[PDB]
């Protein structure tokens, strides 16, 4: 989540 | 169906429209300035042909009639393209507001088909 | 539509090779493009709408009818070099999705679990006779409580090593300076982006410290550059600026550092001009900070 | 050669009709130009417009804000 | 030149100086100049834009290589009347919309897809309505209504209502077979989405999930407050559309004014050349500009 992973 | 949801949706979709009308209308005015200055460039050359006719008629030929007619036609045709561009600009401003108006009027009709929406 | 094949084979395959506009690019990571396109020789990416195509004939019919020539949004910055477009993910759902599908091909930690609604996409373009050509972008949370001024940042592979990565970073902090807020990129940075950020942090720091003359404070550095106090002290540790000599903390701008300062002043690298940034921070309500319904 | 005379009679009648259209279009143009100016005053003088913005749910109308009339160099 | 065994490396995969991988230099495309034709004039002010991609893409349907061979080697092989590629897409785009409305669950029984004769009534009932409405309000009544989001190649395309009578039965029977091959699903590759209310986690191709859900107010009372402000916004959009219409009218009559001037001038030059050939005297009042009153 948060546009990151 | 919720009027506050329709209101939020309508506001967000129309939020940039005031900024868009200015961007379009000032592109019409900048092209209307180019139009008027180009009017003087052919209305003067057309005044030379008409002044010759006002004294001698149409049967006598203007000393540079074939030379000016090529310049009048060229200056008149470029004015047409400048005017067509202003039409397209004005049509887009009309298209955007009309489409958003229809979207809102369709939602208002749906809210009125339920009990959600209060009268005028 | 809800029309999807339940017996369709789901196999992870990266794209063979994409053709975005005039350039032929090779994807590095997997992006969830349609499963039918993952087994094609070439995929065509329109460099205006970022739409994907597996059939060359469809890409022809699309190009002959597409009238869009620039990122669908307001132009908030333009100099004689590049332009910047601000695009809302909730307003331009189709376009922003295509940008994320494209970006996932080259970003390893980028994720497409959720939609593009909660993100603001700032896209840097190069104007041409054909129109504005997207060269790089950086995404930004609408109202980041964590102080993240950059979510994902990417410079397209065909425009790499041209100083575009340094412009995205510099423009990102410029938006933070206009918002009167300190910022830091989202924590999992890539190898390429980490180097570009360490370069921006060190260069803008040495330029500030030399020209300041007056005594400076850590909190004041954060005010002028909109950098977080963590990024400032980490940059001060990467350099040998901060030394504890004779029972007190001081800043040391030695000659080796001043040599890089002199090179930077004579160098003619592209910079962001704040006077050409016509942009006021977007104001969202409580209803607007939700996914569209 | 009588055909050449008939063509001269057709262009004269057509040019009289084209001159009439030019006068009508020029005549309705002046009505629209004044119509735009009057509609700006009636509508722009909740308080959301195209001049300020529609999002009011959280300075005056000068003649410099008549963006519709200022879209014509004639005005 | 010591050789403790070293290895040379050429770089299809580059390096930049942990070490950092670097994309290779991108080759250019040959047909780029063939696909990308046009010119974008830069404006003095910063670009203001909010239309969506769908507004700028034209018709939904796009011909592939298979439709190209069918259009040329079947319908336009030796026919008297040729079917334009733009017109071929208009037919299929209307077919796709009709089935999506009447048979949303075609995948349940693909063989029972509607026939052409059964679908023809629905194809007639199918923003063309808004485009023609604005064209009447401007009182243009000339060809099409042109905006910025319209290419010039769409003007030479016959209307949909006539395309059904001329080529409808031949094209639909071909389009019908395509839907059968895909068992009622989408002919061309689509993105994989999460079904509303369901949750998917394993499938890698599921994109852009939206899990937020808005619940209705626990009341049957009328929202008086948010309905009055909606009516006020509606009124301001009506006033907005009135001024935009007047501006579109003003520029349209300015187009008819110059179209007369361009025609009057072309008529005045033909008369003068005919007057000198016929030696007709006078008659120049219409050939010279007079001065009338204008505010």
């Amino acid at each position: 989540s948060g546009a990151k992973d | 169906m919720d009027p506050s949801l329709v209101l939020e949706q309508t506001i967000q979709d129309v939020s940039n429209l005031p900024s868009e009308f200015r961007y379009l209308l000032e592109e019409i005015g900048s092209n209307d300035l180019k139009l008027i200055e180009e009017k003087k460039k052919y209305e003067q050359k057309e005044s030379q042909i008409h002044k010759f006719i006002r004294q001698q008629g149409s049967i006598p030929k203007h000393p540079q009639e074939d030379g000016l007619d090529k310049e009048i036609k060229e200056s008149l045709l470029k004015c047409q393209s400048l005017q067509r561009e202003k039409c397209v600009l004005a049509n887009t401003a009309l298209f955007l507001i009309a489409r958003h108006l229809n979207k809102l009027e369709k939602n208002i009709a749906l809210l009125e088909e339920d009990g959600v929406l209060a009268p005028v | 539509s809800m029309t999807q094949n339940p017996h369709e084979v789901a196999r992870v395959r990266n794209l063979n090779r994409i053709i975005m506009g005039k350039y032929e690019i090779e994807p590095w990571y997997f992006s969830p493009y349609p499963i039918e396109l993952t087994d094609e020789d070439f995929i065509y990416i329109d460099d205006f709408t970022l739409q994907y195509f597996g059939s060359k004939k469809q890409y022809e019919r699309y190009r002959k009818k597409c009238t869009l020539r620039h990122p669908p949004g307001n132009e908030i910055y333009r100099d004689d070099y590049v332009s910047f477009f601000e695009i809302d993910g909730r307003k331009q759902r189709t376009w922003c999705r295509n940008l994320c599908l494209l970006s996932k091909l080259f970003l390893d930690h980028k994720t497409l679990y959720y939609d593009v609604d909660p993100f603001l996409f700032y896209c840097m373009t190069r104007r041409d006779e054909l129109g504005h050509h997207l060269v790089g972008y950086f995404s930004k949370e609408k109202e980041s409580a964590d102080g993240y001024n950059v979510a994902c940042i990417l410079t397209l592979p065909q425009y790499q090593r041209m100083g575009y990565g340094k412009l995205l970073i510099e423009f990102s902090y410029e938006l933070s300076k206009k918002e009167n807020k300190v910022g830091s990129p989202q924590k999992p940075l890539s190898d390429l982006g980490l180097l570009s950020y360490r370069a921006y942090w060190s260069d803008t720091l040495i330029t500030l410290l030399v020209e300041h003359q007056k005594e400076i404070t850590i909190d004041e550095i954060s005010s002028m550059t909109s950098m977080t106090t963590t990024d400032i002290l980490h940059t001060a540790k990467t350099l040998n600026i901060l030394r504890y000599y004779k029972g007190q903390h001081i800043i040391f701008l030695n000659e080796d550092i001043l040599d890089r300062y002199n090179r930077l002043k004579a160098k003619k690298r592209r910079t962001i001009d704040p006077n050409r940034l016509i942009w006021k921070p977007p104001v969202f309500t409580a209803s607007q900070l939700r996914f569209a319904w | 050669m009588t055909d050449e005379l008939k063509s001269y009679e057709a262009l004269k009648a057509e040019l009289k009709k084209s001159l009439q259209d030019r006068r009508e279009q020029e005549d309705t143009f002046d009505n629209l130009q004044q119509e735009i100016y009057d509609k700006e005053t009636e509508y722009f003088s909740y308080s959301g417009n195209i001049i300020k913005g529609f999002d009011t749910f959280s300075s005056a109308f000068n003649n410099n804000d008549r963006i519709f009339s200022l879209s014509s160099a004639t005005y | 030149i010591s050789v403790k065994q070293h290895l040379k490396i050429y770089l299809p995969n580059d390096l930049k100086h942990d070490y950092i991988p670097t994309p290779d230099a991108s080759m250019t495309w040959n047909e780029y100049d063939k696909f990308y034709t046009g010119s974008f004039q830069e404006t003095t002010s910063y670009i203001k834009f909010s239309a969506t991609v769908e507004d700028c893409c034209g018709t939904n349907y796009n011909m592939d290589e298979r439709d190209e061979t069918f259009l040329n080697e079947q319908v336009n092989k030796g026919s008297s009347d040729i079917l334009t590629e733009d017109e071929f897409e208009i037919l299929c785009s209307s077919f796709e919309h009709a089935i999506h409305e009447r048979q949303p669950f075609l995948s349940m029984d693909p063989e029972s897809i509607l026939s052409f004769e059964e679908l023809k009534p629905t194809l007639i009932k199918s923003d063309f309505n808004l485009r023609n409405q604005l064209n009447h309000e401007i009182n243009s009544h000339k060809t099409h209504f042109i905006t910025q989001f319209d290419p010039v190649s769409q003007m030479n395309t016959r209307p949909l209502i006539q395309l059904i009578e001329k080529f409808g039965s031949k094209i639909y029977d071909y389009w019908r077979e395509r839907k059968i091959e895909v068992n009622g699903y989408e002919i061309f590759p689509q993105l994989k989405f999460e079904r509303p209310g369901e949750k998917e986690e394993i499938d890698p191709y599921v994109c852009f999930r939206r899990r937020e859900v808005r619940h209705p107010r626990k009341t049957r009372r009328i929202d008086i407050l948010n309905s009055q402000r909606l009516r006020a916004l509606h009124q301001e959009l009506k006033n907005a559309k009135d001024l935009a219409l007047l501006v579109a009218k003003r520029e349209n009559v300015s187009l008819n004014w110059i179209n007369d001037e361009l025609k009057i001038f072309d008529q005045r030059v033909k008369i003068k050349n005919l007057k000198r050939s016929l030696n007709i005297s006078g008659e120049d009042d219409d050939l010279i500009n007079h001065k009338r009153k204008r505010p």
